[PDB]
DNA sequence: CACACACTCTCCAATTCTCTAA
DNA sequence: TTAGAGAATTGGAGAGTGTGTTTTTTTTTTTTTTT
């Protein structure tokens, strides 16, 4: 079985103070990531960079009234990955509708949008679908913390501390480190596939599929409710035209020769640069 | 020999009408179309030939199932 | 414990929505007819009607099958004939 | 090691069949 | 001969036993014949 443990983060009042950060804060046009976020859907812009330094002086300014936080940029810093998917989801629920002519020339994945929709409409009246990563058509980084001179960075701040591929331990992972070294080996640009699109021979019905695993195994198997019911048994198709890519480069760093202690030979780290 | 010329000559038709239906370039060129069948459904059906003619694609739609029923059968 | 069995043409099935009174309505506004025109394109537009039906009514069975099946409920259930007979009737009083 | 494939072991309800039905 | 009550059989999903991987010949020495 699996054992339970307690841990004080509390995940969804840090949801609730991260939709508060990205609508209520204006930097010294309105609110900075809500014009970024306007920008977004007018195709103008596709990267999203969640500056920490901002994250910052938000908990500072609520500090003054309220402390309406709980150290996000100590609680990201410790594990990136789930906020990552945090921020996407607060995106999506505060995407502003576009304020200007956006050419939709190519809209393939419009095109699905109210085909499926129209589709599923037709039958829920009877006279979540798709997938959250799918119709997302941004890149959400972080910027990690500048300098800070001052009493918060005691050690803290591991982001603002450049390492070496060496002091790169174990207990790291899943923080959101920074690295200084020499890159070495850059590979070429490839596809990297983040949902599939598999479309069924009949019954109509395309089911996608969710992959970050470098390696996946294809459905091939309608298992849609018409499909099932009707027990067609039909095959599934890939349909790149609908699926969803993101472009993935696999960098490799180096340390620099003063990092090396005496007697030792220069370590390296993948990196894995996907998006802008 | 002017029997087996008549029998390259019918073979030679029936080889003709069979490429009919072979696209003009390879398989792999995806040709994917969704047909507005009535009530207006989107059902997806592969194919290039399909894109030539209606029929085709019905044709496509009808052999796609797999499932098949059975056929009762019977010197001394 | 037991698979879900196989849907079969059942006779409630039969009087689907998109069955006979879809046809019955559509019957003289979905084919054109020509004499001019080959016969095997009003055959193949005459026999689209009811594969569409067959298949948007039951896309399990293929064509044959189902109109084999059909035609051996027709000879053997008498509830299609007594339906029959009942349009026979309504349509005789014109 | 284990997840996926190929396949032997095994099993009830829809499909066929012929005795008794109308 | 017809619409309908009884026997009789076997295919399509699934329990299960055993599989099959990852898996590698670079770079570096040492020898040997020609050069
Ligand atoms: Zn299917």
């Amino acid at each position: 079985a699996l054992p339970s443990i307690q841990l004080p983060v509390d995940y969804n009042n840090l949801f609730n103070e991260i939709t508060d950060f990205l609508v209520t804060f204006k930097q010294d046009k309105g609110p900075k990531y809500m014009a970024m976020l306007q920008k977004v859907a007018n195709r103008e812009l596709n990267s999203v960079i969640i500056d920490l330094d901002d994250i910052l002086q938000y908990q500072n300014e609520k500090f003054l009234q309220g402390t309406q936080a709980d150290d996000l940029v100590s609680a990201i810093q410790q594990n990136a990955n789930h906020f990552t998917e945090l921020f996407c989801r607060a995106i999506d629920n505060n995407m502003p509708l576009p304020t200007k002519e956006i050419d939709y020339k190519d809209d393939v994945l419009d095109v699905i949008l109210n085909q499926r929709r129209l589709r599923n409409e037709r039958m829920l009246s009877d006279r979540e679908l798709f997938p959250p990563n799918l119709t997302r058509r941004y890149f959400l980084y972080f910027k990690p913390l500048s300098q800070n001179c001052a009493r918060r960075y005691r050690k803290k701040a591991i982001s603002s501390k450049p390492l070496s591929v060496r002091q790169i331990k174990g207990d790291f992972l899943g923080q959101l480190i920074t690295v200084r070294g020499i890159i070495t080996r850059v590979s070429d640009v490839k596809p990297a596939v983040e949902v599939i699109a598999y479309t069924c021979d009949q019954c109509g019905y395309e089911v996608f599929q969710e992959v970050n695993s470098r390696t996946f195994t294809p459905l091939s198997e309608c298992t849609s409710e018409e499909c099932s019911q009707n027990q067609t048994k039909g095959q599934l198709f890939m349909s790149t035209r609908a699926s969803k890519f993101s472009a993935f480069q696999e960098c490799k760093i180096q340390e620099l020769s003063q990092q090396v202690p005496v007697g030792h030979i220069p370590r390296s780290l993948n990196i894995h640069v996907n998006g802008t | 020999g002017f029997e087996l010329s008549k029998l390259l000559q019918k073979e030679h038709q029936m080889r003709k009408n069979v490429i009919k239906h072979t696209s003009a370039r390879h398989s792999r060129f995806g040709g994917l179309l969704s047909i507005q069948t009535p009530d207006k459904t989107r059902l997806t059906v592969s194919g290039s030939q399909a894109l030539v003619d209606e029929k085709i694609a019905l044709q496509k739609l009808d052999d796609s199932k797999k499932w098949n029923k059975r056929i009762i059968k019977k010197e001394g | 414990r037991k698979r879900r069995p196989q849907v079969k043409l059942t006779a409630e099935k039969l009087l689907s929505d998109k069955g006979l009174p879809y046809v019955l309505k559509n019957a003289h506004k979905r084919i054109r007819i020509s004499s001019k025109k080959n016969s095997y394109d009003n055959l193949s537009n005459i026999i689209q009607f009811y594969q569409l039906w067959a298949h948007e009514l039951f896309p399990k069975a293929k064509f044959k099958d189902f109109m084999k099946i059909c035609q051996t409920v027709g000879k053997t259930d008498p509830v299609l004939r007594e339906y029959r007979v009942s349009l026979f009737r309504d349509e005789m009083g014109m």
